[PDB]
């Protein structure tokens, strides 16, 4: 079923979506900022 | 425009992005600025502190005694030879201090870096059309780009291994150079030598303009030093085009008449260069190369007298070959005799 | 029954934008521009069409039908 | 053919590639082809406008 | 002036007929960017499958997989 | 007046010249197929297919035929070892005549649409002059790609009304066309699964219908517009660029790689099954299949068949072609015409010696004899003055276990360094090469030439890219930048 | 001799040789 | 055969030469 | 049918001429010592 | 300013040629001093 | 404010750039002096590179059971 | 202060400094 | 076959047809 | 020096190229029968 | 070979036969 593999694999996507967030609620802070 | 729709978010951040500042940030900055910072900055990581000496077992370090020209950031063995090499990924299995050993932070600066020069691509479009100019710079740029995934990704994605990449230091290079010479003979590839007539070409149109321009000079000022007489915002030239032309019509036989036409003569003769060379790297990474002429391998076959310089060239590929390859591959787990490599005599 | 979630029958308008230049004996061939906010028309079946009768889409008169034939 | 053997015998005897006079002049190509396909892009990506489209910019 | 009238241009008239309207504000492209993000990650699916760099239980992906 | 790089874009303006030329280049690029099928039928072999097979002859389009199911001539052949029942109407020389009867209608449609170029379907209303409805006419041709894609795996693979496709076994023994069914699970993605081709066509083929519909029915976005610049003509081209190398970097790792889509029977084994002993792996497993019940070697070598002896051999590999080495791999060296038997050499207290395979990267390796736990033992020198290791001072004899030498000895020093030097390329065999008057030298299989071109194709389509990307952003300044353009000083 | 390389020689000369002509002759009778 | 293939090749480059210097078109000022 | 108003010229002036033939015959003379091997 | 930046270019350049002779000294002594 | 040639002269710039600057220097001393970069990277002290069990150049010739090979081959 | 010149500069010139605190202590060892 | 039999041909066919296309495209250009 | 007073102008109107190009592809069907015998 | 060049120069007469038709030069009266 699940393996090794897939569970890192999926632990890169969700570890993709903090990065790609927290840039995109970095900007949204600062531009907010004026 | 020209209706009134309202602003949303994306629409206020667009605004700070492309703020006028002290270094550009726009959109394309989300991409450039961490993958450039964490290429070089993994560079400078590997080539201090990381070893080789279990990937190709060589010494690569600062802190292993090699020097600026010495050290590299190796590429992974040859047991990988297509893995990206994920931290995470089950070659490595999440710890970072076994992930440097098995050379993947070799990936890590080359996916890093392919990812930087896309975004810093796209960092000239958008400066491009802010300042409303004609894209010409970024469509130059591509072929720097050209030779960056030709020899870095390609090359091993065609060959048996990101061993044989090159890898990120100044001697490590050396033997990617002299790799292609022995088992390869690049140097009759004829898209190698479109590619040297395009570096050594716009080197030679760095040259002549530069010093052309120099020396046809307007006398504008009246102290010597004559770069104080200029006034950037002048609406006349600062050089002569018609006396420049008359002296390497008369030195030369041809020469330019076309202010415009020649700047751009100094675009396309570097940039059809590279992209004439990275051609010739397609065919490396099938092993389609220009190794032999068939009309002078059978001449020679037969008669031991007759031999060119080309014939010359066929023997010290062959010395290459049977030399360095025991420790240059050594997954190939090859050793020799003293006996079956060959030699002159003395 | 009053049942319309996500706006589906909503009357959509629309705004039109004229076109480009191609026009390659000139200067500069600009852009398209804004040119009017027109107002959804549904439900005329003019029949000179007979591949696209209606004028919209999303008018509620052609998913009845369509609601029906289903 | 002749140079390419003359390349060959030199560094195989002399090492050239590890000489930093060979590296200036490496870095006096790959300088001097960069800093030539990057003033020639710029000098014609900011032509002024003169002539249509059909015609070419060089007239 | 007019152009060159057809039984098949008159048919398919219709078709080419509303050459520039579109819908103010935004429209459906939040919807659109979900569309990307998945078809991304299912691109990571199928890379990572078939660069032995995940490894699925019924996949074996050689030869002898082809047969049976 | 134009450059002469510029000539085309006389088409960019008006609608109805640019189906006149896509008529017209659509007429060549069949007509080229029609063309390459006649003449390559002319010159195909079939005589021979376990030994001289249609990958070897060097052959290009012929394999995309017999992959989809035309396996009959019209001269009365087939390709597994039968003749021809009745070929059909859909047959090699049918298919090559259906192509270029295809050109010729196309040329003609190019030859109306170029004369009435001047149509009203074109010159919109409301505003009385040429234009595209881009949004929509993207619908109308992404519903029929589906319909299309949906069509190709429901019928032309599963085999309720195509024929299938090319399926084989995993060594290239043998397989044909038999119908297959798609697989769902995981299964699905390994590219080695046929299954996974039917099941990709279904599947993509209705997602691109409800695109279809969707693409029909809904507007975009004025935010969306300006941005990709939907209005014109060449944002879509410069896409279509950008589309297509995805698509030729993906086709040519397939077919480097190898895939269920590129099976090794039609183009040739690839590269990575000769250094991996994909081969090796199984002549020594079968080996031991027929040894674990007790036989004589000479029993066993001979029950291993003669094609899969042929697939062993580095003369097969396509990276060790050349550049400017045209033309066949029999033409390299020679038709193949037998198996010579595997070779065994025996030391003079009868140990068994190994030869070092060569790896497909030096022009020529030296010979070694490794030993059975991989220490050199024997070689043929270079210096013959000072040498201890020669084979003189050791006695090595080769031994033939079936092909055409079965159970013979030899030891010659002339002949077993004849043989050992054969040893390298894998498996042993006899040629002629008088027939097509062979140099000597390697090529390089299709699979080798179909790569080369759709990667050069494809990296030089990303400068198309570009360059047509940065003409539709920078449209309005492409005839030179404006007057005043001074208002960026900081 | 590569009997096809004379040839293919020739044809690469000879046709976009032919092709500068034509554009160049019609340009200078204007 | 092809050696006095490659000489029509060679000579031909230096023909243009000859022709691209005295017969050039005749650059005009203003 | 209308005489189409799309209709353009195309030139090739000497010093292009010049530059179009040197470039064959270059490259002819590069390419022509592989193609007889 | 308060410092004049004529001996501030000249204390950290020769800080700096300073720094650059320790690791011709150190290419002589110590790791990879081939001995 | 700042246009670079009055931070470069200012006193409360080399208020801040003398102390945090030799703090940075010195903790990049230590960070090797101590062994710890031995340790972080992995690279063997030239005490470490042969073991008692391999007297050559190590190799790894596996590609899924590299982690724990590599761990027998760092004598570990 | 957090500037966008500043974290340029700063994240640059931080690392930096930090490895000049490696190199020079790396000459200092002994075979 | 003649080696040189394919390419007298082929000299025949294209230089007297590249002969004819200078001229007549010179002239429908007037 | 002078300009010339004896230019003249060559033409090939396109009923010309027909019968042109129509003499060399039909002798060339002839002889080339004999070229290769 | 010289197979499908005589098919060649047979139907490539029969192209200028189909161009000498329908693209000839339309004869103006007057
Ligand atoms: C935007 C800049 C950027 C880009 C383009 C990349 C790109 C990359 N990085 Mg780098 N990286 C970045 C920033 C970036 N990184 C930063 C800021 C850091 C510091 C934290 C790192 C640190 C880093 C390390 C340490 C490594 C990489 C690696 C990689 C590579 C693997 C990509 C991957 O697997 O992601 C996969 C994820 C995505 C592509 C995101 C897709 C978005 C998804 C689809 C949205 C859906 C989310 C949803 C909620 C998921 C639901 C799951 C649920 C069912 C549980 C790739 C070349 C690896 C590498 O170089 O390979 C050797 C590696 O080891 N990166
Ligand atoms: C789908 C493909 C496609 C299409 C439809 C176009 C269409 C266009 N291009 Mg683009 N282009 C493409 C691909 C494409 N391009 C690619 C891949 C490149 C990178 C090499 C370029 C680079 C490019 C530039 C740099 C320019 C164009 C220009 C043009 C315009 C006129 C072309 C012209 O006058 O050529 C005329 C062509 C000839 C007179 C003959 C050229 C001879 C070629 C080089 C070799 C012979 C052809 C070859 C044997 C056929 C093999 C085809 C191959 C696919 C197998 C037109 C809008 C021009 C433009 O936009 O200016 C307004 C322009 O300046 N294109
Ligand atoms: C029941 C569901 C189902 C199933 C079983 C399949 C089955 C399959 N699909 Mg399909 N698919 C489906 C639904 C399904 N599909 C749907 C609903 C969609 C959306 C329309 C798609 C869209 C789709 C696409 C777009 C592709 C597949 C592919 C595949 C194949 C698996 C991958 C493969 O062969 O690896 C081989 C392919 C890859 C590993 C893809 C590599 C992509 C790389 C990243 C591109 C590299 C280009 C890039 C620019 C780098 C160049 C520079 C570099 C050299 C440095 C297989 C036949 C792939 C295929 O065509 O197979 C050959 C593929 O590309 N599918
Ligand atoms: C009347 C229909 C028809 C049929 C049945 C055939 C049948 C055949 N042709 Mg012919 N051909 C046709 C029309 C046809 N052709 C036309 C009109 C042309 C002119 C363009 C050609 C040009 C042509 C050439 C040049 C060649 C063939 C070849 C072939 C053979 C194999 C085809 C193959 O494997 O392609 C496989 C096709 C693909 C891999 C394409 C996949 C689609 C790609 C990925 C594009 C997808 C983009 C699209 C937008 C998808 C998005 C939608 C999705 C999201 C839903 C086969 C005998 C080949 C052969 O063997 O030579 C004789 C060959 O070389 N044909
Ligand atoms: C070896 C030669 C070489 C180098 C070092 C080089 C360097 C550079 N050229 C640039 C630009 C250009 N160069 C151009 C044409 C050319 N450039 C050429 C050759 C070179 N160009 C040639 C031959 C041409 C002719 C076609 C153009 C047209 C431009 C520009 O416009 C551009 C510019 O604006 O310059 C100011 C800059 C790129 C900015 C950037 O992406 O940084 C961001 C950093 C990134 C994206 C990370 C790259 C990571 C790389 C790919 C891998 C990591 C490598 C390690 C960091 C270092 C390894 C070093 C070992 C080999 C010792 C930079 C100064
Ligand atoms: C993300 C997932 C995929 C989404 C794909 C969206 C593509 C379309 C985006 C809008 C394009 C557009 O309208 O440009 C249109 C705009 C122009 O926009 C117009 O500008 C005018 C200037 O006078 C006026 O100010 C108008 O008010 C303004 O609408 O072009 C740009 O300014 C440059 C856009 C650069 C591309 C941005 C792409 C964003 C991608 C990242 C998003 C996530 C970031 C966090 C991570
Ligand atoms: C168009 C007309 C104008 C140009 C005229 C032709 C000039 C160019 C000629 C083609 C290039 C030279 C090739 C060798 C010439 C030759 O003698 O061929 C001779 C060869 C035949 O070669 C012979 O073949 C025989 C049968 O196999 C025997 O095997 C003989 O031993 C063998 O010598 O003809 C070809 O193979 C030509 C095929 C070329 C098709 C492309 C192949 C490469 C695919 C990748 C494409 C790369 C694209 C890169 C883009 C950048
Ligand atoms: C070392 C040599 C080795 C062998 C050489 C072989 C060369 C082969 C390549 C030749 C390249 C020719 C390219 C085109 C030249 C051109 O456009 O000139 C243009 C000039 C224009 O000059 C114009 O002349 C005009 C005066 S007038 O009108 O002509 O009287 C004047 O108004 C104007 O300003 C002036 O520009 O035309 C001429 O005046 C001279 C005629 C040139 C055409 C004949 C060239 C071919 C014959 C060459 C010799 C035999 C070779 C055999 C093969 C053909
Ligand atoms: C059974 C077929 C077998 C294969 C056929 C192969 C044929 C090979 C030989 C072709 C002979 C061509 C001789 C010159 C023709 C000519 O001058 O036409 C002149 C006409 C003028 O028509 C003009 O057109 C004008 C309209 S417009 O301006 O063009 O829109 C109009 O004003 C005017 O009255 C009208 O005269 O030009 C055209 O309009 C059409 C373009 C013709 C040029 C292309 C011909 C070559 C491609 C042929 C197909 C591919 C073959 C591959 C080899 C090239
Ligand atoms: C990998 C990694 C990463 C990254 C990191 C980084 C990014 C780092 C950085 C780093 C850096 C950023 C570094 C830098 C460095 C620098 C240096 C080390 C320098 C040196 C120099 C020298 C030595 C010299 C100098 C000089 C010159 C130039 C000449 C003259 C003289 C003088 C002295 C002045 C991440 C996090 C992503 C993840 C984890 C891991
Ligand atoms: C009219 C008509 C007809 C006829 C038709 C025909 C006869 C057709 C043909 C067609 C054809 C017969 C075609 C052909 C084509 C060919 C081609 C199209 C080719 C191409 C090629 C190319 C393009 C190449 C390129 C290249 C080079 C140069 C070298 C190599 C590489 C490359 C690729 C680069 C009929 C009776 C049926 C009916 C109707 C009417
Ligand atoms: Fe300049």
């Amino acid at each position: 079923a699940v393996t090794p593999s897939l569970k890192n694999f999926l632990g890169s996507l969700i570890a993709g979506a903090t990065v790609l967030g927290g840039i995109a609620l970095a900007i949204t802070a600062v531009s907010k900022f004026d | 425009g020209t209706y009134q729709e309202k602003r949303t978010w994306f629409d206020d951040a667009d605004d700070w992005l492309r703020q006028d500042r002290f270094v550009f940030v726009g959109w394309s900055g989300l991409l450039l600025f961490p993958c450039a910072y964490f290429a070089l900055g993994g560079w400078l990581t590997g080539t201090t502190f990381v070893t080789s000496w279990y990937t190709h077992g060589l010494a690569t370090s600062y802190l292993e005694g090699c020097n600026f020209l010495t050290a590299a950031v190796s590429t992974p063995a040859n047991s990988m030879a297509h893995s990206l090499l994920f931290v995470w990924g089950p070659e490595a299995q999440g710890d970072f201090t076994r992930w440097c050993q098995l050379g993947g932070l070799w990936a890590f600066v080359a996916l890093h870096g392919a990812f930087g020069l896309i975004g810093f691509m796209l960092r000239q479009f958008e400066i491009a059309r802010s300042v409303n100019l004609r894209p010409y710079n970024a469509i130059a740029f591509s072929a720097p780009i050209a030779v960056f995934v030709s020899v870095f990704l390609i090359y091993p994605l065609g060959q048996s291994g990101w061993f044989f990449a090159p890898s990120f230091g100044v001697a490590a290079i050396f033997r990617f150079i002299l790799f292609f010479q022995g088992f390869h003979n690049w140097t009759l590839n004829p898209f190698h030598m479109m590619g040297v007539a395009g570096v050594l070409g716009a080197a030679l149109l760095c040259a002549i303009h530069g010093a052309t321009v120099e020396n046809t000079l307007f006398e504008d000022g009246d102290g010597a030093n004559t770069f104080r007489a200029f006034n950037p915002t002048q609406a006349e030239e600062t050089y002569s085009m018609v006396t420049a032309n008359r002296f390497w019509s008369q030195i030369f036989g041809v020469a330019f008449s076309n202010k415009r036409w020649l700047h751009f003569f100094m675009l396309l003769v570097p940039v059809t260069g590279l992209w004439m060379s990275a051609i010739g790297v397609v065919g490396l990474a099938l092993n389609l190369r220009a190794y032999d002429f068939v009309s002078q391998e059978i001449r020679a076959a037969e008669d031991p007298e007759f031999e060119t310089f080309y014939t010359k060239n066929i023997l010290l590929n062959e010395g290459i070959r049977a030399w360095m390859a025991a420790q240059d591959q050594p997954h190939e787990r090859l050793v020799f005799p003293e006996e079956v490599l060959p030699r002159g005599n003395a | 029954r009053g049942f319309d979630p996500l706006g589906l029958s909503k009357p959509s308008e629309f705004v039109v934008i004229g076109v480009d230049e191609n026009d390659q004996n000139a200067a500069k061939n600009n852009k398209g521009s804004v040119e009017a906010i027109v107002q959804a028309t549904p439900d005329e079946v003019s029949s000179e069409n007979r591949l696209a009768p209606y004028s919209e889409v999303f008018g509620l008169a052609r998913f009845r039908e369509c609601e029906l034939i289903h | 053919s002749g140079t390419f053997n003359f390349m060959i015998v030199f560094q195989a005897e002399h090492n050239i590639l590890m000489h930093p006079f060979h590296m200036l002049g490496v870095a006096g190509v790959f300088g001097g082809s960069l800093f030539s396909a990057m003033h020639g892009s710029l000098v014609t990506s900011s032509l002024i406008r003169e002539t249509t489209e059909n015609e070419s910019a060089n007239e | 002036e007019p152009g060159l009238v057809t039984p098949l241009g008159t048919l398919l008239r219709p078709l080419n007929s509303e050459a520039g309207k579109v819908l103010p504000g935004w429209g459906t492209t939040v919807l659109m960017a979900v569309f990307i993000l998945l078809f991304a990650a299912f691109l990571l699916i199928i890379l990572e499958i078939y660069n032995s760099s995940l490894i699925l239980d019924d996949v074996s992906m050689s030869w002898e997989t082809l047969a049976k | 007046g134009l450059p002469w790089y510029r000539v085309h874009t006389v088409v960019i303006n008006d609608p109805g010249r640019l189906i006149s030329v896509h008529l017209m280049h659509t007429a060549l690029v069949s007509g080229w197929a029609g063309s390459m099928a006649l003449f390559e039928i002319s010159v195909f072999d079939p005589s021979d297919p376990v030994l001289n097979p249609m990958w070897r002859q060097g052959m290009f389009v012929l394999p995309f035929m017999t992959r989809l199911g035309i396996t009959q001539s019209w001269g009365g052949w087939t390709i597994s070892g039968e003749t021809a029942t009745n070929p059909g109407i859909w047959s090699y020389e049918g298919v090559a005549a259906a192509h270029i009867i295809l050109s010729g209608a196309l040329f003609l449609a190019s030859v109306w649409h170029w004369t009435y170029w001047d149509l009203e379907l074109f010159r919109d209303p409301r505003t009385g002059k040429t234009a595209l409805d881009l949004p929509k006419i993207f619908g109308i041709h992404l519903f029929l790609s589906g319909l299309l894609c949906f069509g190709f795996g429901a019928f032309h693979v599963t085999g309720v009304f195509g024929p299938g496709i090319w399926v084989s076994d995993p060594y290239g023994l043998t397989g044909r066309v038999q119908p297959v069914a798609p697989s769902w699970g995981a299964d699905g993605f390994d590219p080695y699964n046929p299954g996974g081709i039917a099941s990709h066509h279904i599947a993509a083929g209705i997602l691109g219908v409800l695109a279809g519909l969707f693409h029909l029915c809904v507007r975009p976005s004025i935010r969306l517009y300006f941005g990709l610049s939907m209005g014109s003509i060449e944002t879509v081209l410069s896409s279509s660029i950008a589309a297509v190398f995805w698509a030729a970097f993906v086709v040519a790792g397939t077919m480097w790689y190898g895939s269920a889509a590129t099976p090794i029977e039609l183009f040739g084994p690839t590269r990575y099954q000769w250094d991996q002993g994909f081969f090796q792996q199984e002549i020594q497993k079968r080996v031991q299949a027929s040894l674990a019940e007790g036989a004589s070697l000479s029993d066993a070598w001979s029950r291993i068949p003669e094609k899969l002896a042929f697939y062993d051999y580095i003369g097969n590999n396509p990276a060790k072609g050349g550049l400017f080495r045209t033309g066949a791999m029999n033409s390299g060296d020679g038709i193949a015409v037998g198996w010579l038997g595997h070779a065994s050499f025996k030391d003079q207290e009868g140990r068994e010696l190994f030869v070092r395979r060569m790896p497909t990267f030096f022009e020529t390796f030296p010979v070694l004899l490794l030993d059975k736990d991989g220490i050199v033992r024997a070689d043929v020198p270079f210096r013959k003055a000072e040498s201890k290791y020669s084979i003189e001072q050791v006695g090595v004899s080769v031994t033939f276990y079936g092909g055409e030498l079965d159970g013979l000895t030899f030891t010659d020093p002339a002949t077993v360094k004849k043989y050992a030097r054969k040893a390298q390329l894998g498996e042993i065999f006899e040629f002629d090469r008088s027939t097509l008057q062979s140099d000597g030298v390697f090529r390089s299989s299709p699979r080798g030439w179909f790569t080369f071109g759709h990667v050069c194709f494809a990296l030089l389509f990303f400068f198309g890219h570009i360059w047509h990307g940065a003409r539709t952003i920078f449209r309005d300044v492409f005839a030179g930048i404006d007057d005043d353009i001074n208002d960026q000083v900081e | 001799v590569n009997i096809y390389g004379l040839t293919a020689t020739a044809l690469f000369i000879i046709i976009p040789t032919s092709f500068l002509l034509i554009l160049y002759v019609k340009t200078a009778s204007t | 055969m092809e050696a006095l293939v490659y000489t029509f090749l060679l000579v031909g480059t230096l023909g243009i030469i000859f022709f691209s210097i005295f017969f050039r078109d005749p650059p005009r000022m203003i | 049918a209308r005489p189409n108003p799309n209709k353009q010229v195309v030139e090739l002036n000497r010093t292009s001429l010049y530059w179009g033939l040197l470039l064959i015959f270059v490259l002819a003379v590069l390419f022509s010592s592989y193609i007889f091997n | 300013g308060r410092i004049p930046l004529w001996l501030v270019g000249t204390v950290v350049g020769t800080l700096a040629i300073g720094l650059l002779a320790v690791f011709f000294y150190g290419s002589y002594v110590g790791l990879g001093s081939s001995l | 404010e700042r246009p670079f040639s009055d931070i470069l002269t200012s006193i409360r710039y080399w208020v801040i750039h003398s102390i945090t600057v030799p703090a940075l220097f010195i903790a990049g001393w230590l960070f090797v002096s101590t062994g710890l970069a031995y340790d972080v990277f992995g690279t063997p002290r030239p005490n470490e590179y042969f073991t008692e069990d391999r007297q050559e150049a190590p190799l790894i010739t596996d590609r899924f059971n590299a982690l724990e090979q590599v761990k027998k081959l760092s004598g570990n | 202060i957090f500037t966008v010149r500043w974290l340029a500069i700063h994240g640059i010139a931080v690392p930096t400094i930090f490895f000049l605190g490696a190199i020079t202590a790396m000459q200092f060892i002994q075979r």
